[PDB]
């Protein structure tokens, strides 16, 4: 956490209605978006930290 | 000479482009475009802002 | 593995967006062809 990484998504259609329908992921939290509604949504920039 | 005349011409145009301006200000919420708060949030979300 | 649930390990992946200039990345979409003259909704790289 302290050196967390950082992956630049960019350059490809994105697909997020895999990741809300997945029941794996414990806590999904949305912060200014509509995780049902990001099917829709373009993005100029996507940052995926881990 | 044609001075107040003049300036009421402008008031009102002044007071309206104000008006139409208000419509790009926040008024804190995520977005001053109503389009882009409902794509982006769901209504029971988005019915905050 | 014997910790509690407090203690015991957890993946995270977050998941930043700039919405504004030119889309990289979008939605899954099938675009359609455009209409001119027309009184029509659109959406535009995601402006709608």
């Amino acid at each position: 956490v302290y050196a967390w990484n950082r992956k630049r998504i960019s350059n490809c259609v994105a697909d997020y209605s895999v990741l809300y329908n997945s029941a794996s992921f414990s806590t999904f939290k949305c912060y200014g978006v509509s995780p049902t509604k990001l099917n829709d949504l373009c993005f100029t920039n996507v940052y995926a930290d881990s | 000479a044609l001075g107040k005349l003049q300036d009421v011409v402008n008031q009102n145009a002044q007071a309206l482009n104000t008006l139409v301006k208000q419509l790009s200000s926040n008024f804190g919420a995520i977005s001053s475009v109503l389009n882009d708060i409902l794509s982006r949030l769901d209504p029971p979300e988005a019915e905050v802002q | 593995p014997t910790y509690g649930v407090g203690y015991q390990p957890y993946r995270v992946v977050v998941l930043s967006f700039e919405l504004l200039a030119p889309a990289t990345v979008c939605g899954p979409k099938k675009s359609t062809n455009l209409v001119k003259n027309k009184c029509v909704n659109f959406n535009f790289n995601g402006l709608t």
